[PDB]
């Protein structure tokens, strides 16, 4: 089929050019994370839900 | 009386000029040079006829 | 052209030297690439030293060397069959000047090392314009060296042209060459005139 | 040669103040060594006239322009990261004209009753060291029955902060007339005249640990150096009108990082001399030599106003003459609206204007001015 | 690949640094140069999603 | 892809025995004495030899015409 | 004749002179039709300019490409508040009165603000003080000075919304809408008198002019439409913007004059006034950005103007050049220090045009009958008259026999001419100097190697730009100002940077190291290769198995001038005492006796007398950048041809030197033996046993706080300063035990590459791993790596390496080592930033400070920020070590003239 | 009490005659208006006593020249 | 949590479960784990200081009779993510393992990336020189695609004579780079040679250079398309004109 055995896999071909998506590293969903913010002197809780 | 770098730098580029458009030579030339090259010949033979300004 | 080692050492060529110039080992071993001695202890890269150690044993003994990270073939070990092999212990080698034909007084440290050719290639690099093509806003030479694009000179270099006290040389640089042109200015309110 | 044939040749001499004595005095000590003849000293003075006319600065030279990339090309390698933020920031901070720098420093020097002993240094240290009783305190409790802090601090802390807990209680009892304050032993126990809601027990708990006991407001940490055989006090936080006026501390070496407080203390002159002397330190700290004479062309331009001001939009770019120089730097949009609704003229007197337009700038060859003979006749 | 949401020309000490937790996971040298540098990534060799 | 005909460092040829050393190699004996007894005494030939790998026969079987 | 454009006068276009100088009125929001034809009265209409080539400007007459294009006018229904004005129209809001129109200020207040503002000056800073303070004068006055009717507060509302605070009849306080109309029909009674209290100019800052009832539309010129590769047109983001506008305003005017209800007429004036503050700047804090059918956000004139990207910096400051090339760049050691390799094809692309005058007319003769093809040739030619014509194979001959006085020849780049060579970043003034052609036949740069440090560029891939001038006069500054030999001493620090480096410094101390000798071959060899006129030979110094031996400083010596002297330590200082009894002998005779110094001599002290060198090796201390003393004793007493002859023939030298005498470096370099690994192991225990101590004792409690500090950074003070002296110990055991034979001790102690605490970690220890100042503690709870126990604060498990590079490192030192790596690596990335921005603030804040010719440094605007230049008008890069005169060496060196 | 000008980044500080003034405006060529300003409350200048529209003739110690004469003007807040 | 990890190690529930127990003096909690996003690496289960993996486990892995998915199955090797590891003592060698080691590392050279290990004894490096290496050995040339020809890329590189270097890693086999090699093995001598290798550049042989070694063909593809316009105008393929 004119491909190569050693070839991965693992992308998209769109208009005959490959693409491959890169992960992301992304905060943990329904997660609150807590920090303290040494300017402001508070306490800040953030979650991405 | 000394030239400053600056003084001397703006006397070669417009007596370069001047020799690029017109105003013959001053000193024997190595028939081949460039302008500039005449520019500084003539300031290396102390024949040059352009002066400074300077404030007072 | 660029060529790099595994171990971060990289750089052009620069000079393509004659295998008669070269100097050659008393094995009778011409190197294939010469490096200067002062990057190797500088970037810390003893490395680069250790694979050619291993690549002179591999191959003089014809057995491929282990380079895996904890777990590969000893230095030590490497420097014993090297020596077992009838080679220097450190794998320098007597070596003599190609063009004098004198021994040299240092014994010089000649190995197998695994040098790649990058896609940094010269002839992909150099750019060269005159004139040519402008850009249709700013009548300024166009980008890049597909389209015949000029070189920036950038806030940088006018004002270490302004520094260097060079005025003429700026207006030519900056004006004179990139985007010189004539416009028509009415004295009375200072308006741009316009030409019929 | 005499000394007074020599001082007579220094001052018939063509040459500066400074150079004039630093030149008779090596002239005196190499006159024993080697019996200089009169020929020889005047050669010497001549030799070293001729070396100050050659190391005189060409007229039209781009000081500015050189003195800024002479300051900004050692930034390229300096070194990121008590707690004096050298380097880079430190660098940055000095520039930008900071109100308040990022960990503050001063410099404390002490008299000659305190500078020989560690007693005195300890003492003073103590006097301007500002301690609040949270620091001191070591627990942290609030309770209901009596509805108020009952406060409990270690000794040794105490020991150090060289008071007593009844002086201490003097502290707040004229201060907080509102609230009664007594001790018990080591343990500090506060009273209510009337409170009966726990709302304005938590808008008066904080106001005691915020007071201060003793010693200056916005001072942290405080110690005691050896140098030069002397005591020297380096404090955290700027505190300069309330530490130059302290019964203990020599006031004419005392000095601190913040430029602004030297300016409204010891005036703009001062403040331009810390700043030449801090930019100094910041580059030697990190080993790479900075002429000082970019540095204090830097600091006259920061300060040609009477005030400090930063390089920046709000410096002394801010304050620039030309509308096309504020333009190009920073700002661009406010600042031509602004000069439309002004009607500003730009005399394109600057280098910048010059750059934009194509007309030659005023630096270097475009100062030089030239004069023809005509009948030029090789 | 892996990247990260962080914007390039902000430095972020705390987060292009190496972390423990990328033992097995991320990549420790293999990194790009410049901004990408610590907010651009690659996955380790035993690491597994 | 396909053996080069000489040694990179001093032109002598070895495409001629690469063959035999891989045939030789693939039975089991030592690589070290199958480059013995082809002459190939200096390890730049050696390294010439030991390092090649052929790549050829997987670019035959994509046509191009 | 030929006239400059003295000042620049800005200020506000009234809608009169937006309508004189419109050639044309813009009512179809359309730019093309079907056919591609331009529509009439469109944007795209031949009356404001033409970019397509086949059309002919209709107001002007001229074609594509020389048309300069022409402004049009669109005559809005309704005024619309102009955004950028919008804030200082509040401004003049709250300092006007709402009736009579003046300023709510008595008339002596008026009075004495005009003698403020005519006493001060043209200062800005003042002049801005004072109409803020006026202003806050004004706004809080709720009755006219001069007619008595009441004011009320005004809010602003971002951008373009004025609320005025009124009261009704009951005394509720409500909010009106203070339309555009209504606030240009208050500053319309505003008298001229008044605007300079306002900061706004009578004849050129109208206040009603800060409401836009005309709107200037740009020439097809500044906008021009382009045709994509798939047949459809490509408009701009400001045609789009504008035919939006027009769209609109067009909408209004037809509801308008349909009688349509109030409802309608604001909301569509809300609607233009969006769009037109949109395309004055699309970035307006307030309102969302407009964006494309795409999703693509515009950018109007606002982010034109400003940005990096913007017309200021990108096109105005900074701009793309002709006559430039750019490629790689090699190493030559055999061109001198004011050449540059130019590769025969860059060479022949790029063209000098050089005017035939009578001495040069053979040889632009001969260029132009070489013609481009044929080196050297000639690319064009340009006559008197002023046409270029393009040299071809047909007419090479024809223009060659046509060539008189008076022509011009764009011959190729020749051996000797003068280019411009920079590499980027350019950081200081030396990043760019004027170096002389030379053509070889390659593709790569050449650049020789002491003019490297000037550039901080080394050769693994750097590219570097090449800059031709074109102007004789541009020719003439950068040969005299911008010359590479002009620029050795750096004026940052008053020292040498182009300067010998690696390998230079490496060869001379091979050559001038104590026992060196060469044979007669290898003397004229390194003579020979030097460029050296050294005609005969001196006196062997020594001779070995029958045959002469020269000593190595005996050939250094025929470098220096014949009259130099100078005695200094240099970094090979390791036995004091030798050094002071030099001294001491040079200090009691002043003129020792070459035997007497060659009796003592070490290579710890270098001392020259009369340009030989009696004693002392050579190193960075000598010719080295920062460090070079003799370098920068040679440039300042015998100039910088001088210098530079010396530099060239000494590069060559050592070169020479360091090619045939055999460097190299080896495995064996870092070896150690057992005696020092047993050492180093035993410090590793010490260092180990110490860090559990402290652990303990912080565990048990006595462990002493440090003066304002707790337990936790205390103990790890006092670890880490443990840990620095076990590495301290370990480099001290590696520099006893490695000897100066070994030739990375020798390029570490002379200063040519590398450090000595480079050996140290590949043969000793790699020391602790540190981020951010401190241990390293990022990780898992209470550890950093899962291979060690929680809670553990020993050495090995917070980044103490135990190990050197030779013996390898553990995994968990490996990793540690890593996250080092990196917190370097991302603190390089992250400080060039900041120190680029820094750098730009500074150039910006001190460009146009010049030294004038009285020696005073001066704004533009005549104030006097020096009176003198450094207080003492020296320039630093004349000045010595930072010193105005060095009364040490003048005084020295006149004795010495006078002894000799 | 503590004078200003014992310490040690503080330089000397004089006022200028009106004829000193007028000798250092013609010495220079610039007018009032061309000087640097110092702020009228200044602690230097109020403890010299100074007013606005004078002249500060500061002596400041030099790391290259070692004494340096630097002018002011007086001006207003 | 014990429960759990006995459960997974049974293979009565998915290896993607993980647990983790966070015991503190004010708080205790448990996290137990099974969603995306979670990178994990695989360690050996280590009970009473012996591992579960024996030499018969290895012997089946070797005959292809046990998969590493057969391991997990069994519970000899488990994924854990970093919120389980908080948990684990890892052992990093097998002889260091102890009673209170609860994990063993499988291959502490796995830690780096594919490109990474590329780098011969990279622990020998300094860390910023190995962030180079593994940064350019990405940038070398070399027949990485043996259908580089039937390829339609913009740009392609190939080397003429790739060769597998001779100081390799053994993951490098197999990772595949010994089947697609992209470098050359070179003779490299350090030494001072005309000052031509100076400042980090090389000298090269000639006679190498003409003997092939590093030869390099670039491959460029340039497209055309015979797009349609509107109105039935379309672009077409021969020999323009002169007259046009
Ligand atoms: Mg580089
Ligand atoms: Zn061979
Ligand atoms: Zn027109
Ligand atoms: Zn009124």
């Amino acid at each position: 089929l004119g491909e190569d055995p050693k070839d991965p896999g693992g992308y998209f071909i769109i208009n005959g050019s490959e693409r491959v998506i890169v992960s992301i590293e992304d905060l943990a969903p329904n997660k609150t994370l807590v920090e303290r913010d040494e300017r402001q002197n508070k306490v800040v809780a953030k979650v991405f839900s | 009386f000394r030239y400053t770098r600056f003084e001397k730098a703006r006397i070669i580029g417009a007596r370069a000029l001047q020799i690029a458009m017109g105003a013959p030579v001053l000193i024997d030339v190595p028939e081949g040079i460039t302008p500039l090259q005449a520019a500084l010949l003539e300031f290396e033979k102390g024949v040059i006829p352009i002066t400074v300004i300077r404030p007072s | 052209d660029k060529f790099a080692s595994r171990h971060g050492q990289k750089g052009v060529i620069g000079l393509i030297v004659p295998q008669e110039d070269m100097p050659w080992t008393e094995s009778g071993i011409v190197p294939d690439l010469i490096v200067n001695p002062h990057g190797i202890p500088s970037r810390m890269t003893v490395g680069q030293l250790i694979e050619a150690i291993g690549g002179k044993v591999a191959s003089l003994t014809g057995r491929r060397v282990d380079g895996t990270a904890f777990i590969g073939e000893p230095e030590e070990k490497l420097r014993k069959e090297l020596e077992e092999l009838g080679f220097k212990h450190s794998g320098r080698e007597i070596m003599y000047d190609g063009i004098t034909g004198r021994r040299l007084e240092a014994d010089i440290f000649i190995g197998v090392i695994y040098y790649q050719r990058l896609h940094h290639m010269v002839a992909d690099k150099m750019h060269a314009r005159s004139r040519g093509p402008v850009q249709v806003l700013t009548k300024q030479p166009t980008e890049g060296r597909a389209r015949e694009g000029g070189l920036r000179f950038g806030e940088m270099e006018r004002d270490v042209l302004i520094g260097h006290g060079a005025a003429m040389l700026l207006i030519e640089r900056l004006l004179e060459e990139s985007d010189k042109t004539e416009v028509w200015v009415c004295e009375s309110c200072g308006h741009l005139a316009l030409e019929d | 040669v005499a000394e007074k044939t020599i001082k007579s040749m220094v001052s018939k001499a063509e040459l500066p103040d400074n150079i004039k004595e630093e030149l008779y005095a090596k002239l005196i000590e190499y006159n024993e060594k080697y019996k200089l003849k009169k020929d020889e000293i005047q050669a010497i003075i001549d030799e070293t006239v001729r070396e100050y006319q050659k190391a005189l600065i060409e007229p039209g030279e781009a000081v500015g322009t050189v003195a800024a990339q002479s300051i900004g090309e050692p930034s390229t390698q300096m070194t990121l990261n008590i707690n004096v933020t050298l380097g880079l920031p430190r660098i940055i901070e000095i520039v930008d004209a900071r109100k308040n720098p990022s960990t503050p420093i001063m410099t404390v020097y002490l008299d000659e009753e305190h500078r020989y002993d560690r007693d005195k240094a300890l003492e003073v240290a103590r006097r301007i060291e500002g301690t609040t009783l949270e620091n001191l305190a070591r627990e942290e409790t609030i309770d209901i029955l009596n509805m108020e802090y009952v406060v409990e601090i270690d000794p040794e802390r105490l020991e150090k902060a060289g008071l007593d807990m009844e002086k201490v209680v003097r502290k707040l009892t004229g201060s907080f007339k509102s609230a009664e304050f007594e001790a018990e032993g080591y343990t500090l126990v506060v009273r209510p005249k009337k409170v009966t809601k726990l709302s304005d027990l938590r808008k008066i708990a904080e106001k005691v640990k915020k007071h201060r006991l003793k010693g200056l407001s916005g001072v942290g940490k405080t110690i005691i150096r050896k140098e030069g055989d002397e005591y020297v006090i380096y404090t955290e936080g700027s505190n300069f009108k309330q530490v130059l006026k302290v019964p203990g501390v020599d006031p004419t070496r005392t000095r601190t990082n913040n430029i602004w407080e030297i300016a409204e203390v010891l005036g703009i002159e001062a403040a331009r001399n810390a700043i030449i002397d801090e930019i100094v330190s910041t580059m030697r700290e990190q080993g790479l030599e900075v002429d000082v004479r970019h540095i204090m062309l830097v600091a006259d331009m920061m300060t040609l106003d009477g005030v400090i001001r930063p390089i920046g939009r709000h410096g002394i770019v801010g304050e620039k003459a030309s509308v096309l120089a504020r333009a190009a730097f920073e700002i661009t949009t406010q600042h031509l609206f602004a000069a439309a609704e002004r009607g500003e003229v730009d005399p394109l007197n600057g280098v910048v204007e010059n750059v934009l337009i194509g007309q030659p700038v005023p630096v270097g060859t475009g100062i030089v001015k030239l004069a023809m003979s005509l009948p030029l006749r090789p | 690949r892996v990247t990260s949401p962080l914007s390039r020309d902000q430095p972020h000490f705390e987060a292009r640094d190496l972390h423990g937790t990328h033992w097995g996971r991320i990549c420790p040298t293999e990194t790009p140069e410049g901004p990408n540098c610590g907010l651009v990534k690659n996955l380790a060799l035993m690491s597994q999603i | 892809m396909i053996v080069p005909v000489r040694c990179f460092t001093c032109g002598k040829v070895l495409a001629d025995k690469y063959y035999e050393f891989k045939k030789r190699v693939e039975a089991g004996e030592d690589p070290g004495k199958v480059l013995d007894d082809l002459g190939v005494e200096r390890y730049c030939c050696r390294r010439t030899l030991l390092s090649h790998v052929e790549l050829i026969d997987q670019v035959m079987v994509y046509k191009v015409y | 004749m030929k006239k400059v454009i003295g000042s620049i006068e800005f200020g506000i276009l009234s809608p009169q002179e937006i309508r004189k100088m419109s050639a044309a009125e813009i009512t179809v929001p359309d730019t093309y039709d079907d056919d591609g034809y331009p529509i009439e009265g469109g944007l795209m209409d031949k009356r404001l300019g033409v970019i397509d080539p086949g059309l002919r400007c209709e107001t002007c007459g001229a074609r594509a490409g020389e048309c300069p294009g022409h402004f049009g006018h669109i005559e809005l229904a309704r005024p619309v508040i102009h955004v950028g004005f919008a804030k200082t129209i509040h401004r003049v809001l709250e300092s006007t009165c709402r009736e009579c129109g003046r300023i709510k200020l008595t008339d002596e207040e008026i009075e004495e603000y005009m003698q403020k503002f005519e006493v001060m000056g043209d200062r800005k800073g003042a002049v801005d003080k004072l109409i803020k303070e006026i202003h806050k004068k004004a706004k809080e006055r709720m009755v006219c000075p001069h007619c008595g009717a009441p004011q009320f507060p005004i809010k602003f509302e971002r951008p373009t919304i004025y609320w005025e605070l009124r009261k009704d009849e009951e005394g509720n306080e409500y909010k009106h809408r203070m339309m555009p109309s209504e606030v240009r029909d208050r500053l319309e009674k505003i008298p001229d008198k008044d605007l300079p209290l306002l900061g706004l100019h009578p004849e050129k800052s109208r206040p009603e002019w800060m409401v836009l009832t005309v709107l200037p539309v740009p020439p097809v010129t500044m906008r021009p439409s382009i045709t994509l590769e798939s047949g459809i047109r490509a408009e701009d983001d400001l045609t789009h913007k504008l035919v939006d506008i027009i769209r609109i305003n067009n909408r209004l005017k037809s509801n308008i004059e349909a009688g349509a209800p109030q409802l309608i007429i604001e909301d569509l004036w809300d609607l233009l006034q969006y769009h037109v503050t949109t395309y004055i700047n699309n970035e307006t804090s307030g309102v969302p950005p407009a964006k494309h059918k795409s999703g693509r956000p515009l950018k109007t004139l606002a982010q034109r103007l400003k940005g990096k990207e913007g017309r200021f910096r990108g096109n105005l400051s900074g701009k793309r050049v002709n006559f430039s090339a750019r490629t790689v760049i090699s190493p030559d050691p055999m061109i001198s220090i004011n050449e540059v390799g130019v590769p025969l094809a860059v060479a022949m692309e790029l063209t000098v045009p050089e005017k035939v005058t009578e001495f040069n007319y053979e040889k632009l003769k001969q260029r132009v009958l070489n013609g481009p093809e044929k080196y050297p040739g000639a690319n064009y030619v340009i006559d008197p008259e002023g046409r270029r014509i393009r040299l071809m194979e047909s007419n090479r001959e024809l223009i060659a026999e046509k060539l008189d006085i008076g022509w011009t020849v764009e011959r190729h780049l020749e051996d000797g001419d003068v280019v411009l060579f920079n590499r980027q970043p350019s950081l200081h003034r030396m990043s760019i100097m004027a170096h002389r052609v030379r053509v070889m036949p390659y593709r790569t740069f050449r650049l020789n190697l002491p003019v490297c440090p000037p550039y901080n560029a080394d050769f693994d891939g750097d590219e570097m730009n090449l800059h031709v001038p074109q102007t004789e006069e541009a020719q003439a500054e950068a040969k005299i100002l911008m010359e590479v030999q002009n620029h050795i001493i750096s004026p940052r620090y008053g020292g040498p940077l182009i300067a010998g480096i690696q390998d230079h410094i490496s060869g001379g101390y091979l050559l001038t190291r104590e026992g060196a000798y060469f044979t007669r071959y290898e003397v004229e060899q390194m003579l020979m290769f030097a460029g050296m006129d050294v005609n005969e030979l001196p006196e062997p110094d020594k001779y070995e198995n029958g045959e002469p031996l020269w000593s190595g400083k005996t050939i250094f010596s025929l470098l220096l001038p014949d009259d130099l002297t100078i005695w200094y330590r240099n970094k090979l200082c390791d036995e004091p005492e030798r050094c002071e009894a030099l001294e001491k002998l040079i200090e009691e005779k002043l003129i020792p006796d070459p035997e007497e110094v060659r009796k003592l001599a070490y290579d710890g002290f270098v001392y020259i007398q009369n340009g030989k060198l009696l004693s002392g090796a050579v190193d960075k201390k000598a010719y080295g950048r920062e460090d070079g003393k003799l370098l920068d004793i040679i440039v300042r007493e015998y100039g910088v041809e001088r210098a530079r002859q010396f530099l060239d023939q000494v590069t060559k030298l050592t070169i020479w030197v360091i090619t045939h005498k055999g460097f190299t470096t080896a495995i064996d370099d870092e070896d150690l033996p057992q005696e020092a690994i047993d050492r180093i192991h035993e410090i590793i225990r010490e260092a180990e046993e110490k860090v559990q101590r402290l652990i303990e004792a912080y565990k048990r409690g006595e462990l002493e706080p440090l003066p304002g500090k707790t337990l936790e950074e205390t103990l790890e003070s006092k670890i880490m300063a443990v840990l620095a002296e076990a590495r301290d110990n370990a480099g001290k055991v590696a520099e006893r035990y490695l000897g100066m034979n070994n030739h990375a001790v020798i390029m570490a102690k002379t200063g040519a590459r590398g450090k000595i605490l480079n050996i140290t970690q590949m043969a000793a220890m790699l020391g602790q791993q540190s981020i951010r100042g401190k241990r390293l503690y990022r990780g898992y709870r209470g550890r950093v790596l899962t291979h060690f126990k929680p809670g553990d604060l020993g050495a090995r498990a917070r980044g103490f390496v135990t190990n050197s590079y030779k013996s390898g490192l553990t995994p968990q030192e490996y990793f540690f080592h890593a996250m080092g790596g990196r917190e370097g690596l991302v603190d390089t990335a992250v400080r060039t930033a900041q120190s680029g921005y820094m750098q730009r603030r500074l150039i910006n804040a001190l460009q146009d400070l010049k030294v004038d010719y009285d020696g005073t440094v001066r704004d533009p605007t005549g104030i006097i920020v020096q009176f003198k230049y450094g207080e003492d008008g020296v320039d630093p890069m004349k000045s010595w070590q930072g010193k105005t005169v060095d009364v040490d060496r003048v005084i020295v060196r006149t004795l010495l003239k006078m002894r000799g | 009490e503590f004078n200003i000008f014992d310490h040690v980044l503080v330089p000397e500080h004089r006022i200028l005659s009106e004829e000193e003034k007028e000798e250092l405006l013609k010495k220079y060529r610039i007018r009032i208006s061309q000087l640097p300003q110092i702020k009228a409350s200044d602690p230097a200048v109020v403890a010299l006593g100074a007013k606005p529209g004078d002249v500060i003739e500061i002596k400041r110690k030099s790391p290259t020249a070692g004494y340096y004469y630097y002018y002011r003007l007086v001006v207003e807040d | 949590v014990e429960r759990i990890r006995a459960d997974r190690r049974a293979g009565k529930i998915s290896d993607v479960i993980n647990v983790a127990l966070y015991e503190d003096e004010e708080v205790k909690e448990v996290y137990i784990n099974s969603d995306d996003g979670r990178v994990r690496r695989p360690l050996i289960v280590v009970e009473n200081g012996k591992p579960k993996l024996t030499r018969e486990h290895v012997e089946g892995i070797k005959n292809g009779t046990l998969t590493w998915s057969d391991l997990i199955r069994m519970g000899v090797i488990e994924y854990l993510d970093a919120e389980e590891e908080e948990n684990a003592y890892v052992a990093t060698w097998p002889w260091e393992v102890t009673e209170e080691h609860t994990h063993l590392e499988l291959m502490p050279a796995a830690i780096l990336g594919i490109p990474a290990s590329l780098v011969p004894y990279p622990e020998h490096n300094a860390a910023p020189r190995n962030t180079y290496g593994a940064g350019m050995a990405k940038q070398s040339l070399g027949l990485g695609w043996a259908n580089f020809r039937i390829r339609v890329d913009t740009r392609g590189h190939l080397m003429h004579y790739p060769q597998v270097p001779l100081v390799n890693s053994r993951i490098m086999k197999a990772v595949g780079f010994e089947d697609r090699p992209a470098g050359q093995n070179f003779v490299v001598a350090v030494l001072s040679y005309h000052g031509y290798n100076m400042e980090d550049a090389v000298i090269i042989n000639k006679a190498s250079i003409e003997r092939g070694l590093a030869r390099s063909t670039f491959f460029r593809t340039y497209e055309a398309e015979e797009k349609r316009y509107l109105g039935g105008q379309k672009d077409n393929f021969e020999v323009p004109s002169p007259n046009i």
